């Protein structure tokens, strides 16, 4: 498996056969574009009239395609196909204890009413993350669970949990101009830790105004007191955001009728939408944010009991 | 004789193998070039200029086509009120300004993209409201009025009124518009292969822009990967542009639109705005109705007029109304011109009618099926336009549908669920429909055919109708096979062409099987007559024998066929005279289960009973019923078009416009064709089936509304006879926002 | 000095000496190879009219895996050493229809027929990964396939014979 | 405009020119409004080979008859409007759903 | 007829179109099928337009 | 009525300009192939092989 | 490292970067340039159906001379810097016929019309070398032109108007 190079009218393409080659090419050409499934780029070029003369495809590189089962969760190469992630998670869910597969469940929920078999078989996991669409259904679940992103760039190497800081601005992420996402580790669920994911049953705009979310809660052992709370939403801004302000006001709090209304009041204010919000459907989008949590709430009382 | 048998679509095997050839599958000539339409990016402005400096630099560039390149006329459109190419101003976003021709589709797209146009915006009318505020309509108001309003509006116990709106819809035929133009290089001749339901108008339009006699243009239609009405006229937008390029360059040229170009330019279904008022007794009986229809027409007339007429002819659905009055107004706006779409105005009207009806049974605290049945027509009654309803079968369909669907037992089950569930509700509703069959424009109700019997006995049939998936050709082969009394295998239909059957009407208004069927029948007869003398001489001889004998004895084995629909001609003045040849009836029952927290819902079950008379092919007819119904369910609950305030469409693809998917159909989906209900008015007692079933899709819309109501009584106020407005489509947004609770407040 | 792009289509080797990075598999199939069985229905991946089956050996699970894909978004440059299977690659009327093509044809699951090749390929792929699937799997095979003519009912009913 | 088609083929003898001349006379309209594009098996079947010098005789007759059939159909419209042009009568016959193909 | 008979298909499948001839004088009354059938076969066998 | 008048061949103008299309003047398709007949070189024989 | 072949046809420059020595002007005209006005009637030089006019500057008599030639036997490699004129290069019906084309058309000198382009070009050439030729010169212009339809009479009679 040697490196290949293709030259066309306006673009040049390189099939990197090694992670070393990839780190070199990305370093030598920061601006270059990585392509795995092209289910995003192909759209940018065709409909967004975007020209990227430099393109590198890593799909061949071991790593970026490796699947590991660690004592923290399961790790997938960022180039892995969503259908792969789906498969590996369906097995886990079927073999492991329900208490360990919470987050996994949520990810499988987002992958359900998701494109079709054709898209999921070529759309890479890393692809979805970095594209940073405001309406990505996965990032809200990866952030809500502080998923582990092992990032790289020739020489350097670091791992960090996804959060509100990973998505600086619209379409932008916390990745070095020469950095590439190498792998992701979806977290095993801990005792007293429950997860939920929902998403609007419709889409009317290219990449905005479609509520999608990932919610996680961690209670104190043997009690109904909140230790941690994460409510990350999509389709509510030019990026994946978290109701950090609200979930803070609930730590060490008790999961009950009060907290429900307190978190609701917190969302309606913190995630407020102006009358001229890009995407419209203001009345509906506020209601979904509150309504999705309500289900989270109800589902948790069940899991708690 | 295969008539009445479920013979599968003659081309289904080849469509499954990919051997069936569609317009763009035809091989390109070694010198075939490509065209890309240059569209406006403003809704209403002035073309200060057009710069192609950059375009001219793109590899493979050939030329740019403007209104100045046109040798003939730059005036086109069903009512000569359009431009093949915009000249001074653009009246809508997707307005065609020009087109770039290049050696590859890519080069024509990149080049077309870089064509700089300079605009000077002008006041733009975009909504129906915007139009009224500026008195901006096409022509004068239409209206049918029978009896007298006040006298009924007084006699009425209760009187309800309001405003209603139904959104548009994109045809979304899997195969977009497409044309291949071949200049023959002699006497202006041009041969074109196009995906269109209207070969005639395509022929005329190309000749008029070229400024050549119609007898020079040959338009050939093999098949369409769907048309649904969107290819009845708007297809000429591309055709003429490609014909010009063929002429100007002397090269064969082609063009197939991308999905985003298609939805933006070709237009779609007419969005309707309505303002009604109903007068009724507390028995749920209607005695006075009034409705003012308003449609968004676009930047040209097209078929808007006839569409408003079908709407008006349908504002009554299946209910007899003593004193009725309904008007219609086409709104001129800076949006792409809307055109025909399976239903041709009927769906919009039938919807509005069902809306005030649903409100009647409510405000009266009476069962829905009780009311609709009270107001339903009776055999021999007359419509609001005075036509006698003979062979009215709605009652048979209605009673049977209720039976086979176990409507009453299920209605109970539904109510129980609505009591045992707090954030989920179910709805159930059975709705009838009648659809007038025939072009509302008298002269289009004509069809011709041409038949040849070759000396080997094989037969080649040709008729003015086109194939778009409805299985017209399959049916004609079935008809011919019976009439000539020979196996279907010996008969064959290749394509539709203007040099075989001229001045044909567009394949539309669901009458194709009726008219061409008759036209093919007659031609078969003419053949039989000629062969008769040889059948006698040799009775034990085979069909082949008699054909060879008739040829050897110099008897012509080629003939035409023709048919004109008998007794038609309604008048908007005198409000009298048949508008249709008959009507098609159906009744559907649909149950849903909404989710009061998300706005999403499920289509649990659906039972349909259609009256297609004695079906020529029951497999084809059930398929039409199902597919029509699904487009209906789409129109009423899923498909939503959205434009920016500037009149620029945002939903330009499957990602932002959702047509029904595999999992969208009702879990329990049963369709039944009424038995023993022959139609004397049409070929072999069959009945048009193409468009009539589409409205039944509304049965889903109203079940949904049924549930939303149970959700209101739940977490909201306590108004039994309250009436909340729910427009179409009933998207997740509209449903949720209707489910008022401690969250939406 | 450019590397050749080598891959397969319907069991026949295809050597592209001047592959252009911007070239989609769909365009290559229709224009260069003249296989118009695969259609363009939207260019953005949501209708499946352009569906095909891709096969590629995996230096891991050993076995050559099979999956469906939207050719309208598949760059040919990502297909080096990948085998492609189009509708014309599994059967025809000039020879013999694959059971999937014969089934959908006789079950009235094809009307205008433009969406047929893709649905046939989605199903073909499923059966390739699972000889006897569940009605649920069969239905999920068409998440990314759209048909505007049938109402879907007939199609699903015709493929039910492959379940259990 | 009129499009004529017949079982004979053109090889330089000027058969089409003659048929256009015949049709032009029979229909009593200028040659310019009549046109013949080609010969095809889907327009006129089981035709004899263009030969034995009889093409002008037979197809001429065949085109004459078809012209007559057309004239018959248009007759009722020629009467209603005597000062009307050929175009007028044709549009009227179409609008009143009269087949203009034979 | 000849093309259909060699292909073994009904005559109604073959469409023969003649625009004009640069002379025939009788030599194209029958003998022209010598080439026609041969090219029809090639079209069939290869599925490619042939001349 | 032009019957009996010396009207020149309707296509004479186009044949003089080379615009009249004959069979081989029709453009070839991008995939059109070519055939060449293989003929006998004997008047009467037996085809032992090819 | 091959020299480009550069020449002209109907006043338009034609650059052939890979000229093939075996390529005849006739084939090049019909196939590469798509100018089917010039016909193939025998391939051996005796019928003239493939006649065209060649023009080439002569480093001697100064003036650019004009002569007719059989394109079926003219190798394109011998045409570097030579200008070619085909029938479509002197007039048409989409624009205006050259007097020669209008004359032969109206004089009934064209029947099946296959030999016409070449005869038109032979005449065009004559008039180019001699505006007002003798009936003898006119007749000699067609030594290498054959027509099977007319009997020749009409053609000669129509070009008589150019003599004296
Ligand atoms: C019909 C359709 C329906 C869809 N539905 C959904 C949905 O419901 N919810 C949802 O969330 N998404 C959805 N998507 C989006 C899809 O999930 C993303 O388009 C896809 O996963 C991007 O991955 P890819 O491999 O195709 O990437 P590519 O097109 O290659 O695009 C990837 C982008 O990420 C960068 N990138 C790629 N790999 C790496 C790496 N290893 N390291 C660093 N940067 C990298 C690229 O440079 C580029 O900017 C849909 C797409 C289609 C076509
Ligand atoms: N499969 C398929 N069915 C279809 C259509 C289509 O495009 N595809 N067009 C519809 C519309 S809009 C009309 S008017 C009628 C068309 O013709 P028919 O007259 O033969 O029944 O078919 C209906 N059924
Ligand atoms: N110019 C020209 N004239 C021609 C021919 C021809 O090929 N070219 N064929 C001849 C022969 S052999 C016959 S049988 C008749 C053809 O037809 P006609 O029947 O129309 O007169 O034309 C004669 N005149
Ligand atoms: O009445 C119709 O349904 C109709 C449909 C298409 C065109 C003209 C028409 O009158
Ligand atoms: O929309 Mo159907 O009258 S073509
Ligand atoms: O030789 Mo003329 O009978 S064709
Ligand atoms: S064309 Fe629609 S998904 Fe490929
Ligand atoms: S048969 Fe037309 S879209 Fe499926
Ligand atoms: S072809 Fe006869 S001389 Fe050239
Ligand atoms: S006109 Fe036929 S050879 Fe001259």
């Amino acid at each position: 498996p040697k490196q290949l190079r293709f030259e066309g009218e306006r673009v040049t393409w390189i099939q990197a056969s090694t992670l070393k080659e990839l780190l070199d090419l990305k370093a030598q050409h920061p601006e270059a574009k990585l392509v795995v499934g092209n289910t995003e780029i192909g759209i940018e070029m065709k409909f967004k009239n975007q020209l990227f003369p430099m393109i590198i495809c890593p799909a061949w590189i071991p790593e970026l395609n490796a699947v590991e089962h660690g004592p923290e969760g399961i790790s997938f190469g960022a180039a892995c196909a969503l259908s792969s992630v789906e498969k590996t998670l369906l097995e886990a869910v079927a073999k492991l204890p329900t208490q360990k597969t919470e987050v996994f469940r949520g990810v499988l929920e987002q992958l359900r009413w998701f494109a079709g078999k054709q898209v999921k078989s070529v759309a890479s996991l890393g692809g979805n993350i970095i594209t940073a669409s405001p309406i990505s259904d996965l990032n809200p679940v990866f952030m809500a669970s502080g998923t582990k992103l092992t990032i790289v760039s020739r020489g350097t190497r670091r791992t960090v949990p996804m959060d509100h800081t990973f998505f600086p601005s619209y379409r932008k992420t916390l990745l070095g101009p020469e950095e590439i996402l190498l792998s992701i580790e979806i977290p095993y669920s801990r005792e007293d830790e429950f997860f939920s994911a929902f998403k609007q049953a419709s889409r009317r705009e290219d990449d905005i105004a479609k509520v999608t979310c990932g919610m996680r809660v961690l209670f104190q052992p043997g009690s109904m007191q909140v230790k941690e709370l994460a409510l990350c939403y999509g389709g509510m801004a030019d990026r994946t955001i978290s109701a950090l302000k609200t979930t803070q006001k609930q730590l060490s709090k008790f999961w009950n009728e009060k907290l429900l209304q307190d978190v609701c009041a917190g969302l309606a204010e913190e995630l407020s939408l102006s009358p001229d919000a890009p995407g419209g459907m203001i009345e509906f989008r506020r209601t979904l944010t509150l309504s999705f949590f309500f289900k989270f709430y109800l589902t948790v009382l069940k899991k708690l009991g | 004789d295969t008539v009445g048998r479920p013979l599968p679509h003659l081309a289904a095997a080849m469509q499954a193998s990919g051997e069936a050839v569609y317009c763009d599958d035809i091989p390109r000539y070694e010198n075939e070039l490509f065209l890309r339409l240059v569209t406006s990016t403003r809704a209403h402005a002035k073309i200060k200029s057009i710069d192609v400096s950059e375009a001219q630099k793109v590899p493979g560039f050939v030329c740019f086509l403007s209104a100045d390149d046109i040798p003939g006329s730059n005036e086109t459109g069903l009512f000569n009120d359009e431009t093949v190419f915009a000249k001074d101003t653009v009246t809508c976003v997707g307005h065609i300004i020009g087109a770039v021709v290049a050696d590859t589709p890519e080069h024509a797209e990149r080049a077309a993209h870089v064509v700089k146009v300079t605009y000077e915006d002008l006041p733009a009318i975009i909504t129906i409201e915007d139009a009224i505020k500026n008195n901006s309509f096409y022509g004068s108001e239409l209206k049918i009025e029978k009896g007298d309003l006040k006298k009924g509006f007084s006699e009425a116990d209760n009187v309800v009124s309001g405003e209603l709106y139904i959104g548009g819809q994109d045809h979304f035929y899997l195969e977009t518009h497409c044309t291949i133009a071949i200049p023959k290089g002699e006497e202006g001749e041009m041969e074109l292969f196009v995906s269109t339901q209207n070969a005639m108008k395509t022929q005329s339009f190309v000749a008029k822009m070229l400024g050549v006699p119609v007898n020079r243009i040959l338009v050939r239609v093999k098949r369409m990967g769907g048309g649904f009405g969107g290819k009845e006229t708007r297809s000429t937008l591309v055709s003429v542009a490609v014909a010009l390029a063929a002429y100007k360059t002397g090269h064969p040229v082609r063009c197939m639109l991308d999905r985003n170009e298609d939805m933006l330019i070709t237009g779609g279904r007419h969005p309707f705005l309505a303002r009604y008022k109903v007068g009724f007794m507390k028995t749920g009986t209607i005695v006075a109705l009034e409705v003012d229809h308003y449609s968004n027409a676009g930047n040209s007339r097209d078929l808007s007029h006839s569409i408003m007429e079908r709407a008006l002819f349908h504002m009554d659905n299946c209910y007899k109304i003593p004193n009725i009055r309904g008007t219609g107004r086409l709104c001129k706006t800076n949006l792409s011109s809307n055109t025909a779409f399976r239903g041709f105005g009927g769906p919009q009207a039938l919807f509005i009618a069902e809306n005030w009806m649903s409100e009647v049974a409510v405000t009266c605290g009476l069962p829905a099926e009780e009311v609709r049945w009270k107001n339903m027509y009776k055999e021999g009654d007359l419509t609001h336009f005075n036509q006698r309803l003979e062979g009215f079968s709605v009652p048979r369909c209605w009673d049977e549908c209720l039976k086979s669907s176990q409507y009453y037992a299920r209605k109970s089950e539904v109510d129980k669920f609505n009591k045992e569930n707090c954030w989920k509700k179910r709805g159930l509703c059975i709705i009838p429909t009648k659809f007038g069959i025939s072009f509302t424009v008298p002269f289009l109700n004509q069809a011709g055919a041409l038949i040849h019997v070759y000396t080997d006995g094989s037969v080649l049939v040709s008729h003015g109708g086109t194939e778009m998936g409805q299985g017209l050709h399959t049916k004609m082969v079935q008809v011919a096979s019976k009439a000539l009394k020979i196996p279907i295998s010996k008969i064959y239909i290749s394509e539709t062409s203007t040099n075989t059957v001229p001045n044909s009407s567009p394949t539309a208004a669901s009458v194709s099987t009726d008219i061409y069927g008759q036209a093919v029948y007659e031609a078969c007869q003419t053949i039989l007559k000629r062969l008769e003398p040889f059948k006698k001489k040799n009775p034990d001889g085979s069909w082949e024998d008699w054909v060879m004998a008739a040829y050897q004895d110099r008897v012509s084995l080629s003939t035409t066929g023709f048919y004109r629909t008998p007794n038609l001609g309604y008048s908007f003045e005198t409000n009298s005279g048949n508008a249709f040849h008959y009507f098609t009836y159906g009744v559907a029952c649909s149950e849903v289960e909404i989710d009061c927290l998300t706005g999403d819902h499920k289509n649990l079950r659906t039972d349909i009973v259609m009256d297609v008379g004695s079906s020529l092919n029951p497999a084809i007819d059930i398929g039409q019923v199902e597919g029509a119904f699904v487009q209906g369910l789409g129109l009423f609950t899923l498909e939503e078009l959205h434009y920016s305030p500037e009149g620029s469409l945002h939903t330009r693809g499957p990602s932002t416009y959702k047509i029904p998917a595999f999992g969208s159909i009702p879990t329990e989906f049963r369709v039944s064709l009424l038995r023993d209900c022959p139609n004397k008015k049409a070929i072999y007692a069959s009945k048009a089936v193409g468009e009539p079933p589409l409205f039944l899709g509304a049965s889903v819309f109203f079940a949904i509304k049924d549930a939303i109501r149970a959700a209101r009584a739940q977490h909201t106020n306590n108004n039994t006879k309250e009436l909340f407005r729910l427009d179409s489509p009933a998207t997740p947004e509209k449903i949720r926002n209707a489910c008022v609770d401690k969250f939406t407040t | 000095t450019a590397d050749e792009l080598v891959f397969f289509v319907n069991g026949k080797k295809v050597v592209e000496k001047n592959a252009d990075p911007e070239t989609t598999l769909l365009a290559y199939l229709r224009r260069k190879l003249g296989l118009r069985g695969t259609k363009l229905g939207c260019g953005e991946g949501g209708c499946g009219a352009c569906t095909v089956m891709l096969s590629k050996y995996d230096r891991l699970q050993d076995k050559i895996i099979h999956f469906s894909a939207n050719a309208c978004l598949a760059p040919i440059c990502t297909l080096h050493h990948v085998a492609v299977t189009t509708v014309e690659g599994i059967g025809s009327t000039k020879t013999r229809l694959h059971p999937v093509q014969e089934r959908i044809a006789k079950s009235h699951g094809s009307q205008c027929g433009f969406c047929t090749p893709g649905i046939v390929m989605s199903m073909y792929t499923l059966l390739r990964n699972q000889p006897e699937p569940t009605v649920e799997e069969i239905e999920d095979a068409f998440q990314g396939n759209l048909c505007r003519c049938t109402g879907y009912r007939p199609i699903l009913q015709g493929f039910r014979t492959f379940a259990k």
